[PDB]
RNA sequence: AAUUGAAGAGUUUGAUCAUGGCUCAGAUUGAACGCUGGCGGCAGGCCUAACACAUGCAAGUCGAACGGUAACAGGAAGAAGCUUGCUUCUUUGCUGACGAGUGGCGGACGGGUGAGUAAUGUCUGGGAAACUGCCUGAUGGAGGGGGAUAACUACUGGAAACGGUAGCUAAUACCGCAUAACGUCGCAAGACCAAAGAGGGGGACCUUCGGGCCUCUUGCCAUCGGAUGUGCCCAGAUGGGAUUAGCUAGUAGGUGGGGUAACGGCUCACCUAGGCGACGAUCCCUAGCUGGUCUGAGAGGAUGACCAGCCACACUGGAACUGAGACACGGUCCAGACUCCUACGGGAGGCAGCAGUGGGGAAUAUUGCACAAUGGGCGCAAGCCUGAUGCAGCCAUGCCGCGUGUAUGAAGAAGGCCUUCGGGUUGUAAAGUACUUUCAGCGGGGAGGAAGGGAGUAAAGUUAAUACCUUUGCUCAUUGACGUUACCCGCAGAAGAAGCACCGGCUAACUCCGUGCCAGCAGCCGCGGUAAUACGGAGGGUGCAAGCGUUAAUCGGAAUUACUGGG
RNA sequence: GCCCGGAUAGCUCAGUCGGUAGAGCAGGGGAUUGAAAAUCCCCGUGUCCUUGGUUCGAUUCCGAGUCCGGGCACCA
């Protein structure tokens, strides 16, 4: 279409077709070049014409090359697999802490709303999706947060415990 | 598809029409002979037959029908028109 | 391809001599063999009855030099072909080509005969046959092409071959340097102290 | 299904696949394929200048 | 001359002998994996997603069937640069031939896959109610006309695909009439039905002077044949399950109408009330079948990838057309899902063809070359097409062969390791020395796979004819993708070429050190609790070798499903 | 690509406001035995990702880059 670009040694049309858009890599369906079919394996060189093609949503140029690192380089786009890859499953997976996640709250500080108003101004926090978002994906570590929804300061007694501790 | 044969396909599709025009015709008679066989007027149901002979033993020999079926048709059917005196 | 390697302690191993360092020095002390093919083999060792039928196997390929893979070869050849299994077995391993030059004593050994024939320095009926495993036909005459012949180490090793007990089944102009084949050795004449019958019901397993 | 890994120091952390051969442990009740260690994300153990095939160590020479 | 063929061990126990399961030794593979890696030859290579698929190619051919000629090469004929013969621009199918079009043949072959199928299949052996293009034997005919239509013109719809309308023209296209038969029907008498021309030559003669006419090769029509192919039929065999026992109403049979190349519920109407089922029907699951492959002494057991016969499918469901033949892999029509073009009205498509892409997976290659060889289509042929096939590349994936020096050589060197620290061992291995140089790397040579086919030529056959053409000999020019071939000759130089498992018993092979029921091993027994031959390293050993192990899978041992062969 | 949060000794984790980094659980040693168990006696484990600046005080402040995790565009 007329748009030449840097590539680093190494690099695999995939990273290409990502390097444009993350979709595009995504679905991405195999491409030529110079009018000639290439495997996604196959190094990108001096400056060749492209000759992509695409499909829908469904991505895994490398889903089964990834970690294996068997030809689709360059932490970009993969970055933004895992991406995609997480946001489906932690979505489900959401649903899973969902119903875990309400038991601990109802286990510790009690009530949902409750402890979800001590989770308003937490780590990072956004939307009340991101929070079952991260237990759900289980990036957020708990019995750390569990403490925190009881991180209630008092002593009317417990400072002489803290002297009973010491006793 | 797009491949000097799609002609065959012209070819043979035009030979279709003739092809069933002509046997239209042959079964048309056959079916007055039958016809003419409910009717009982044996001798001109044996004229219908005399009109057919030469139009069914024609297509047999343009290659429309095999003889063989020709023989069916001529022979049962004389049969029925000898019965039905 | 072939074993290559310390020749003398393979004798240690086996037993007694595999005429791997023929002629000029008998396994003269400077060869340490009885038994000490490693560290603690100078000790006692007792040889379960498998070790035995082994070690018979192990010591005639050896002898031939060939690999187990092929040998098996020989074995199976061995057993379809009538007879003395045994017998047969011990012909084809005998008429090996390169094995039928150190019959004829050109190659001082059965390994120096074999990069021999591999050199394709010798022929048979006048064909130069490079073939180290090449099985011999009875009536043959092979040759050494004069590009390969006459070089010294063959003459002296035919002086040299001519210590042994003489071969008894083929013909050779010697001098003319020139091996010729009668027909397959019998039995009876071919060391015959080597039993054999122990590597057929070894491979009987 | 469960699966031993094999040799000193395996690297694995919770993800990573790995391939998956046979032959049960006959000591751990209900275990029965070995990671193939050495393999994709396994890597093969660390120093093993003897029998490295198995536990997927290469050369010693380098 | 045409099989000479059969091994056991560990493990229950304080110990035994039984019984007896588990496990190992063996061979095997379309294999993957780790580690490693010299060459060649012959083989094999998507087993999972019958998942979707960009590009190219995989099926065209005949001008000797036809109207024609849009290109192209020339001729012939002309305005004409006019070196008066150096050739510019032009008209014409006149020949070589030749886009598009009609038409004959082909496309139903070849090639892929194994989804489906438990029997409409296959194998084995029987059978009668059949057809059969191309090839081929015989018998005869090949008479006489008509209407068209495509291309091509004009106009025109549509963005495209693809048409619409009017006109004109041809034929081995089609239709009729005639003409018939050892052909059809028919008791017979009778009734009735076919087609087509080309290309080469040519004297006499007639030439509405295109030609008729003689001849020739082929093509054409019919019938009876033969071969081949194909459809059909019956018996027997062809997986598992009874925790599937009742199943079926075109179902079982008859009669008659129809129908197919053909018998037949193959399909209808009518009548009978049956048919199948414990020798397993019906239902469910699974599966392509076999020749064969693997294993096994054998009987069996597992499987049926490459190769070969058959069967079924060809994007999913289905229908029919044309034809000898398909209910058609690269044909048609409809539907569906999915892809893509769009001017939103409508359209296009099917790699289970070869390569190739993505994906699935533990995993299986190059969008390579050529028509030279075989075979295939067509054409009389020359020829053209031929991802069939031949070859080539790829990958140790297997089987096979060879090579990684050879002989010699003790100070039994060094260094490494154990030491009962004398020594032993490594180990003639190294070094050195002298030797030969396979195959790698290099330089020149050089088959076979090539038979035919071509032009000329002679004779023979035919014939009115040294014609033409056919058949058969001689002549030159020839025809190789692989292919800087095979193989050989010569070249310099040890030079360019070794790993992997294992060493407690099973089972070939030991010690030192480190670690201490830990770290780790394991197929079974079991090892490790501070002296491990069993874990990790080392040295040395054993095995095997461009392979070695691991795992999976079959069989074997297992006479633990026993028929041979047990209780 | 750009912007922002997360690495606190073996696991879980504590403070992470310029302050001299703490435990829970485990884990090892000791008496005990052939070794454990039970019993009884005793303790420990840090670079606060890494880097360097302001630094008595930085481990949180500062920017850099690491890996973790989120957000938005980039459609040849």
């Amino acid at each position: 279409k007329g748009d030449v670009v840097d590539l680093p040694a190494g690099s695999t049309p995939l990273d290409f077709a990502y390097h444009i858009h993350s979709d595009v890599g995504h679905r991405c369906i195999g491409a030529k070049i110079g009018g000639r079919i290439v495997p996604f394996t196959y190094q990108l060189q001096m400056g060749d014409q492209i000759e992509i093609i695409t499909q829908k949503q469904p991505n895994p140029s490398r889903d089964w090359l990834n970690p294996n690192l068997g030809y689709v380089t360059t932490s970009r786009g993969r970055s933004k697999i895992h991406a995609w890859f997480r946001k489906q499953d932690r979505d489900k997976n959401i649903l899973a802490g969902r119903q875990i996640l309400d038991d601990e709250l109802e286990h510790l500080g009690i009530s949902l709303k409750e402890a979800e108003k001590h989770l308003l101004p937490r780590y990072n926090f956004n939307d009340v999706d991101e929070l079952l978002a991260a237990i759900g994906g289980g990036d957020i570590r708990l019995n750390q947060m569990v403490n925190f929804l009881q991180s209630q300061f008092n002593k009317p007694s417990a400072e002489e415990q803290d002297a009973a501790a010491l006793k | 598809n797009i491949k000097s044969a799609k002609k065959r396909a012209i070819q043979s599709e035009k030979a279709r029409k003739h092809n069933a025009s002509r046997r239209s015709m042959m079964r048309t008679f056959i079916k007055k002979v039958y016809a003419a066989i409910e009717a009982g007027d044996k001798a001109a149901a044996q004229k219908a037959f005399n009109e057919m002979q030469p139009i069914v033993d024609r297509q047999a020999a343009k290659g429309l029908i095999h003889k063989n079926k020709a023989a069916r048709h001529k022979a049962n059917l004389t049969a029925q028109i000898n019965k039905l005196a | 391809a072939r074993y290559l390697g310390p020749k003398l302690k393979l004798s240690r191993r086996e037993g007694t001599d595999l005429f791997l360092k023929s002629g000029v020095r008998a396994i003269d002390t400077k060869c340490k063999i009885e038994q000490a093919p490693g560290q603690h083999g100078a000790r006692k060792p007792r040889l379960s009855d498998y070790g035995v039928q082994l070690r018979e196997k192990q010591k005639v390929r050896r002898i031939y030099g060939v690999l187990e893979r092929q040998f098996r070869n020989y074995y199976k050849e061995a057993a379809r072909l009538k007879g003395n299994t045994g017998e047969n077995l011990l012909a084809l391993l005998e008429g090996r080509l390169d094995n039928v030059v150190y019959r004829m004593g050109f190659g001082a050994t059965r390994a120096e005969a074999r990069q021999l024939v591999s050199h394709k320095a010798i022929m048979v009926n006048g064909r130069v046959v490079n073939i180290a495993s090449y099985q011999v036909s009875p009536n043959d005459v092979v040759s050494i092409r004069e590009k390969a012949k006459k070089q010294s180490r063959v003459k002296a090793a035919l002086e040299l071959a001519e210590q042994r007990e003489k071969p008894t089944w083929l013909e050779v102009d010697a001098g003319k340097m020139e091996g010729t084949f009668k027909r397959k050795p019998e039995r009876s004449d071919l060391s015959a102290d080597i039993n054999e019958h122990l590597i057929v019901e070894l491979y009987s397993k | 299904v469960t699966s031993y890994i094999g040799g000193e120091g395996h690297n694995l952390q919770e993800h990573s696949v790995i391939l998956i051969r046979g032959g049960r442990v006959k000591d751990l009740p209900g275990v029965r394929y070995h990671t193939v260690r050495g393999a994709l994300d396994c890597s093969g153990v660390k120093d093993r200048k003897q029998a490295r095939s198995k536990y997927g160590v290469k050369r010693p020479k380098a």
